[PDB]
């Protein structure tokens, strides 16, 4: 007959657990490595530019 | 060097990225070039081309397919005499001589200006049309010079011409199209030049 009350117990229990937020923006959460982010211009070891200007991107 | 009015055409009869155009070069991949069918501004020859541009500047002009005209073929002019229209000199608006200095005016009291000196000028006026209209635009101005200024004086001839010429022109070449056609040209046994430098 409690099982119908069941909600409540899960809600009572997340009110003692530690909330599970990200602390953005003061602590931003970590993004996937491999994450689609800004797109960024690279540079060769001595400073030349990669872009040859091939316009395929 | 190469010094031939059709080196454009090696150009772009290239399978390769060897032959290339100075003037093209790296300017655009096709992707990003608006192409559009074309005709040849310059000579009386009417060569299809295909005008191709990028940010709305003309960057080449290639040769087409037209084979009763052209077939596959430019000349240099045709491929890249097209940077004229944006050298600076370009109307953008127009113009009234106010004060004596040509001052931009809106197109609003630029016609009344007009409009007012034509009607000044009743039936004293000559309408000089010049060779690069096109037949639409050749139309509107012999249509305004006869039905606007009620006046006879209209010649599209900027350039060395007799009376004899508007004669010869009336009589055997104006009204009569397609007389004469290119494949004729590749076919008849003998071709007669007089005054003319193909
Ligand atoms: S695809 Fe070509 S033009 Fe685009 S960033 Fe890479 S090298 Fe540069
Ligand atoms: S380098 Fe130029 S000419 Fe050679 S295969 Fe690539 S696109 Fe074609
Ligand atoms: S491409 Fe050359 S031959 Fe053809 S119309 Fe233009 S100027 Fe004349």
């Amino acid at each position: 007959f409690l099982d119908a009350l069941a909600g409540f117990a899960v809600t009572l229990g997340s009110m003692f657990k530690k909330p599970i937020t990200e602390g953005y923006p003061e602590k931003p959460g970590p993004v996937a490595p491999r994450y689609h982010g800004r797109h960024q211009l690279n540079r060769y070891p001595d400073g030349l530019e990669k872009c040859i200007g091939c316009e395929l991107c | 060097p190469f010094q031939s009015y059709f080196s454009g055409n090696t150009v772009q009869i290239c399978p390769v990225g060897a032959l290339t155009g100075t003037a093209y070069r790296f300017r655009a991949r096709p992707f990003d070039l608006v192409s559009s069918p074309s005709v040849c501004e310059h000579c009386a020859s009417g060569c299809a081309q295909r005008t191709d541009h990028r940010r709305g500047k003309v960057l080449r002009r290639l040769a087409g397919d037209e084979p009763e005209v052209n077939e596959e073929w430019n000349c240099d002019k045709g491929r890249w005499a097209f940077t004229y229209a944006t050298v600076g000199d370009r109307i953008t608006t127009p113009m009234l001589r106010d004060g004596g200095v040509l001052r931009p005016a809106s197109w609003s009291e630029a016609l009344t200006v007009a409009a007012a000196g034509l009607l000044t000028a009743a039936g004293s006026t000559g309408v000089l049309v010049g060779g690069r209209c096109t037949v639409e635009d050749a139309y509107a101005y012999a249509k305004f010079a006869r039905m606007v200024l009620n006046t006879n004086d209209v010649d599209f001839r900027a350039r060395p011409h007799s009376a004899e010429e508007a004669e010869f022109l009336a009589a055997h070449v104006a009204g009569q199209t397609m007389g004469l056609r290119y494949a004729e040209l590749e076919n008849a046994p003998t071709v007669l030049l007089a005054g003319f430098e193909p």
